[PDB]
């Protein structure tokens, strides 16, 4: 299947209170493996998967040099964009940056991404042609006018299509015990009389990898939205995820539905149906 | 500046059976901005050793944490997920269902 | 691997 590697920057600053807080998170898929936070004690980049911890002290080096030069700029950034958007000193604000590659099932680069928020909405991104910007808003035009004439799209590009795809590989690979792994669902369906009148079926998908799932239920073969509820997909905390979708539907007439699971460890798609 | 309320979800990380030890899971997602305030509560008392995923967040911006800790569920011992975000008024509690 | 790339806003 496809893989990803991403990082994800959050900075927050705290009037009054010091330095802003910068944490840095970076993934492949669903798999947390480095972590930095400006608050710890370490003041390094940290492991947090098993396989990356074979990296020597020369990767764990220029890892910590690299992402405390990322805090450097967004503290500036932070400043930066008071100053764009005409902000007093007073409050906090957030800015936040991911960026990283996808990469098909023969492991060759898909799509790149390099974009910022500020406050929970957008500020700029990089396309996927991974030539051009598209800035947010007015303020954001300043920054996407100084990008263009210093050509930054181009240098993105060599990393995006080249680092980025090189040590997503190598960690594929070193990684390749779990994350190559692909845990299919375990399903069960559960029933709950609400009354005497209805009953809410319950499709269960358990201890699965990676997070990619789709639940869904049919009446008599035909898709069916209507009074189902569907939560989100979660950590279970050991590295795999959790999923169910519900259906209220009139006591009697159980044996109309089936739930159907696709997942990409599944040999066949699977069909539920209530005992 | 974007606000978003936190989803909450309280669940434990293997099928619950009582008198087996397991770990209490709280997940809030969605929620904007980072900073929250996260307890895990076993008959309304505030659990001391939960820890916390790093702070990540979703294509859409929001923040997503994972809070957790050990438990040995029983029958009449009640778990639930106290949280606490800009966006709220007042502290929500939600309760542990087993019974899903 | 991060990037070394000198990104500002």
């Amino acid at each position: 299947g496809s893989h990803s590697m991403r990082y994800f920057f959050t900075s927050v600053s705290r009037p009054g209170r010091g330095e802003p807080r910068f944490i840095a998170v970076g993934y492949v898929d669903d798999t947390q493996f480095v972590r930095f936070d400006s608050d710890a004690a370490s003041q390094r980049m940290e492991p947090r998967a098993p396989w990356i911890e074979q990296e020597g002290p020369e990767y764990w080096d220029g890892e910590t040099r690299k992402v405390k030069a990322h805090s450097q700029t967004h503290r500036v950034d932070l400043g930066t964009l008071r100053g764009y958007y005409n902000q007093s000193e007073a409050g906090s604000h957030t800015v936040q940056r991911m960026y990283g590659c996808d990469v098909g099932s023969d492991w060759r680069f898909l799509r790149g991404y390099h974009q910022y928020a500020y406050d929970g909405k957008d500020y700029i991104a990089l396309k996927e042609d991974l030539r051009s910007w598209t800035a947010a808003d007015m303020a954001a035009q300043t920054t996407k006018h100084k990008w263009e004439a210093a050509h930054v799209a181009e240098q993105l590009r060599a990393y995006l299509e080249g680092t980025c795809v090189e040590w997503l590989r190598r960690y594929l690979e070193n990684g390749k015990e779990t994350l190559q792994r692909t845990d299919a669902p375990k399903t069960h369906m559960t029933h709950h009389a609400v009354s005497d009148h209805e009953a809410t079926l319950r499709c269960w998908a358990l201890s699965f990898y990676p997070a990619e799932i789709t639940l869904t239920w049919q009446r008599d073969g035909e898709d069916q939205t209507q009074d189902t509820e569907l939560v989100e997909t979660r950590p279970a905390g050991d590295g795999t995820f959790q999923k169910w979708a519900a259906v209220v539907v009139p006591s009697g007439q159980e044996q109309r539905y089936t739930c159907h699971v696709q997942h990409e460890g599944l040999p066949k798609p699977l069909t539920l149906r209530w005992e | 500046m974007i606000q978003r309320t936190p989803k909450i979800q309280v669940y434990s990380r293997h099928p619950a059976e009582n008198g087996k030890s397991n770990f209490l899971n709280c997940y809030v997602s969605g929620f904007h901005p980072s900073d929250i305030e996260v307890d895990l509560l076993k008959n309304g008392e505030r659990i001391e050793k939960v820890e916390h995923s790093d702070l990540s967040f979703s294509k859409d911006w929001s923040f997503y944490l994972l809070y957790y800790t050990e438990f040995t569920p029983t029958e009449k011992d009640e778990y639930a997920c106290r949280v606490n975000h800009v966006t709220l008024s007042q502290p929500k509690i939600v309760k542990w269902d087993r019974d899903m | 691997k991060l990037s070394h790339q000198p990104v500002l806003l």
